[PDB]
RNA sequence: CGUCAAAACUUGUGGGCUCAUUCUCGAUACGUGAAAAGGGUGUUGGUGGAUAGGGACAGUUGGACGGUGGCCAUGGAAGUCGGCAUCCGCUAAGGAGUGUGUAACAACUCACCAACCGAAUCCACCGGCCCCGAAAAUGGAUGACGCUUAAGCCCCAUGUG
């Protein structure tokens, strides 16, 4: 929903992600700097690898470059180290010490507010996206 | 060709089974009459359909194989496995007898004059009457249009006329659907293998019931 | 209609002049059949297949023709019950305005001729009744039921030779259709 | 036998019709056009002298049924040419080799295909005009035009028929020259 | 290339019918029965081939 | 009982179906190519379902949006090579998305409905007549002609009214 532009690949893991999108100094419209320099090298201490296809917001007044919430990419997001990711070829991914995030937490801690009903949408919804990382711990 | 299905139209002779006087009886293919779950309960399928001749016929076992496989094989394929047990509800078994002339004693032409010519095994086939159910197939409701896609293919793998019917009764099994059902609710249906039984007013001695 | 075609009569019969049936218990049908000696054949007939019983046991108390209402159309809905195809018995639903029932099995019964190519043995007309609706269903006698129903129709026959005057000898004078 | 029935016409307005024989006679303002029908003929009943006719059928058979619409309708366009007639765009299309079309205006002639082979020349018939235009970027274009569609589309289709080709695949093929709006010549009344 | 539009009227006429089987026919889309008699306007049709 | 060929060129008094670019619609019992399968929106008449005027059906028209990837495989699909997916809101309705495919986003589409719409229509069955199916040697034979508001096929009647 709400859709935008081919972003395509991240390309660095410094300042200036893409191949070309944000090679450009000051864009068309003169869009000041915030969230586009320094702070997506910094974004980098948090996350690294995968299908980093992005999307490009311009809703402010600060140029703001931001991952989407694509799939593999959303959850290794979570992780605190880079254990080194190897190469995204065949979906991959490794071990980080963060897991069993949906059930006993964002099914019940999103439960009182979200799309739907209680048990229906929410719980049963953000399960199956890390149910094979489960493992009951503390 | 082959001395062929359609050459064998008639019937003439007596009906020629096996027999002890048989013993030159030859094999077909044709296996297992009883495809999907044989262990079927009857509200396994409550539903029945018959894939019946329409009369009179001869029919060779070819055919027959031909379109077993080809019944469980669209359905199974589109269908699953049980979702209808589909039974041959047929078994046939007259044998064949063939000329297969020219046994090779002489020259050529009038080789034979006709000299208890009398007919070899050929192959098996019902030289069938009265229409039967042929294979019956007993579904679930749903699998219904599955179960007839797989008549089409299986009417093709006879030649002759059969039709295809739908009953009131459960698959397989008694009665108007809906009193079947009934039957089990106002308990006069019983259940045994696959197969099942039902209760008589004539009441004999005695299964008994409660209470201690 | 009325070429009256086919004849009516009703029969009613009673059953085994034996005392094993002491008391026989009676039948009615009034029947469309062109003459008695069928009518009483039918009536027979379901009593030797339906009841089962033998003519040459029982017995017709009588067979009488059945009068029509009067001088007017009535709609008539018939029924039936054909056998053949060598796939035996198949009903139908249809539909006449007339003034006669008789005219009506009548004219099925070429209709089914014609019309589903059958014959008459293997027929078993059901039933015919006059429809006090509007409907009267089928389309084509609610089509001519209108109320100011009227028309134009042209182009057809009278006999163009003749004994009431006069063969190949025509035409003195000049031609066109006529109306 | 089952009543259709035989007669005649439906209408609108401000154009003449024949309303009687077989043949409607239509007069507007491109003039007359007028056609004769066969066995075309069919329940009429006038409905207004001057201002409603139809044809409406009381019953008949399925097939019969059918024609009257087509009728009308042919009819009713033998209104449209009278009144509003009919224009016909084509353009040349080609690609590899480059095609010209010229309007000799009694006949049309037709340059160059696939370096050009024999030339289609096609005489215009009546009431079919051809133009070949070109400013106002009218483009590899001819333009037949006149009040009969039927025939100015004839000539139209056929057209379409002088540019075929044969052999050697339509997966390589396309080029010919192919009717690109049929029209009227305008709006009108 | 002749012009986009062209080759878009062009797959018009370039591509764009199913076909009778039995009698080859150049058929519609919307074409269910064939109109050759003598294929008793057979049903099976096929679509044309996409090029390649 | 058309004409060849006796007898209604059946009408007063009569009914349907059937139209057949076939070497060619068909047409006397017996009879004997009865083409077969197997088909065909040819026509012709059922049956079962319907939806249906609180609106059905066609055709239109407007919209097919939003809470929201709810989604996962995934080089790359946020709805959309692929695969497990899926609820709320707004409503007349609109799919956690019918396709089309920028490697993917996009875009393109309508499934979903209102509005129009204004009446039948919609589905499945049905089986009937009718056609395709339907190729060999001398010119060629429903007897011949021909017949088709029949002279076919089928039907009845020679009948008031």
């Amino acid at each position: 929903p709400n859709q935008e532009i081919t972003v395509v690949v991240r390309a660095v893991g410094g300042e200036v992600p893409a191949t070309a999108s944000l090679a450009p100094k000051v864009g068309p419209l003169g869009l000041n700097a915030k969230k586009i320099g320094e702070d997506i090298a910094k974004s980098t201490k948090d996350w690294k690898g995968l299908k980093v296809t992005c999307q490009l917001r311009v809703k402010n007044r600060v140029a703001t470059v931001v991952v989407t919430p694509s799939v593999a990419s959303r959850l290794i997001r979570a992780l605190k180290e880079p254990p080194r990711d190897r190469k995204k070829v065949k979906n991959i991914k490794h071990d980080g010490n963060i897991a069993f995030s949906e059930i006993l937490k964002i099914a019940k801690e999103s439960a009182p507010n979200s799309m739907g009903a209680s048990m229906k949408s929410v719980v049963m919804e953000v399960l199956g996206t890390a149910v094979s990382i489960g493992c009951t711990i503390d | 060709a082959r001395r062929p299905a359609r050459c064998y139209r008639f019937c003439k002779n007596k009906p020629y089974p096996k027999s002890r006087f048989c013993r030159g009886v030859p094999d077909p293919r044709i296996r297992t009459f009883d495809i999907g779950k044989r262990r079927a309960p009857v509200d396994e399928f409550p539903v029945c359909v018959h894939v019946v001749s329409r009369e009179l016929e001869q029919i060779s076992s070819e055919a027959l194989e031909a379109a077993r496989i080809q019944a469980n094989k669209y359905m199974v394929k589109r269908a699953n496995k049980e979702c209808f047990h589909m039974r041959i509800r047929a078994h046939p078994f007259h044998v064949l007898r063939i000329n297969k002339m020219l046994s090779c004693a002489g020259a050529d032409r009038l080789q034979t004059g006709m000299r208890q010519s009398y007919g070899k095994p050929n192959g098996t086939c019902a030289r069938v009457r009265i229409g039967q159910i042929l294979l019956s197939m007993r579904t679930k409701d749903t699998y219904v249009p599955q179960a007839l896609e797989s008549l089409r293919r299986a009417k093709m793998k006879f030649p002759g006329r059969q039709i295809i019917v739908i009953s009131k009764y459960w698959g397989f099994t008694n009665i108007l659907r809906n009193e079947y059902e009934e039957l089990r609710d106002a308990g006069k249906l019983q259940q045994r293998g696959l197969h099942v039984k039902l209760i008589t007013p004539k009441g004999k001695i005695t299964p008994y019931n409660i209470m201690a | 209609m009325v070429r009256p075609h086919l004849r009516h009569y009703c029969v009613v019969g009673r059953e085994t002049p034996s005392e094993k049936n002491p008391q026989p218990t009676v039948y009615k049908f009034e029947v469309f059949a062109p003459n008695f000696v069928v009518a009483k054949s039918r009536f027979w007939r379901m009593m030797r297949e339906k009841n089962k019983v033998k003519s040459t046991h029982g017995d017709v108390l009588s067979c009488k023709v059945v009068k029509d209402r009067k001088l007017a159309a009535r709609n008539y809905s018939v029924d039936i019950a054909y056998y053949s195809q060598r796939c035996g018995y198949t009903h139908m639903v249809k539909e006449f305005r007339d003034v006669c029932k008789a005219g009506a099995v009548s004219q099925a019964y070429n209709d089914l001729a014609s019309r589903h190519r059958a014959r008459y043995h293997n027929i078993e007309v059901l039933g015919v009744k006059s429809i006090p609706n509007h409907e009267v269903r089928r389309l084509n006698v609610a089509q001519f039921h209108p109320h100011n129903l009227s028309f134009p129709l042209l182009q057809r026959r009278v006999k163009a030779p003749r004994k009431d005057r006069v063969i190949f000898v025509k035409k003195n004078s000049k031609r066109a259709v006529v109306a | 036998m089952k009543i259709k029935s035989h007669d005649q016409i439906t209408f609108p307005e401000d154009v003449t019709v024949s309303v009687k024989d077989r043949i409607v006679t239509v007069k507007g303002k491109r003039g007359t056009l007028t056609k004769d029908l066969r066995h075309l003929q069919l329940d009429f009943r006038v409905n207004k002298k001057l201002r409603t006719f139809t044809a409406v059928r009381w019953f008949g058979n399925k097939i019969n049924n059918s024609t009257i619409n087509t009728a009308l309708s042919h009819v009713r366009n033998m209104i449209t040419g009278v009144t509003k007639g009919f224009r016909f765009k084509v353009r040349f299309a080609y690609a590899h080799f480059p095609i010209s079309v010229t309007v000799e205006n009694q006949l049309v002639e037709i340059r160059n295909f696939l370096g050009e082979k024999r030339v289609r020349r096609q005489v215009v018939a009546d009431d079919v005009k051809v133009y070949r235009t070109d400013a106002a970027l009218v483009k590899d274009e001819l333009v037949l035009e006149g009040n009969d569609l039927e025939q100015v589309s004839r000539e139209a289709a056929v057209m379409h028929q002088l540019c075929l080709v044969k052999k050697k695949d339509i997966r390589k093929f396309l080029d010919g020259i192919y009717v690109q709006t049929k029209t009227n010549i305008e709006v009108d009344e | 290339v002749m012009e986009p539009t062209l080759e878009a009227l062009a797959k018009k006429y370039n591509w764009e019918k199913k076909v009778c089987r039995r009698c080859y026919a150049r058929l519609p889309v919307r074409a269910t029965n064939c109109r050759k008699k003598g294929c008793g306007h057979c049903s099976n049709l096929r679509m044309k081939k996409k090029l390649r």
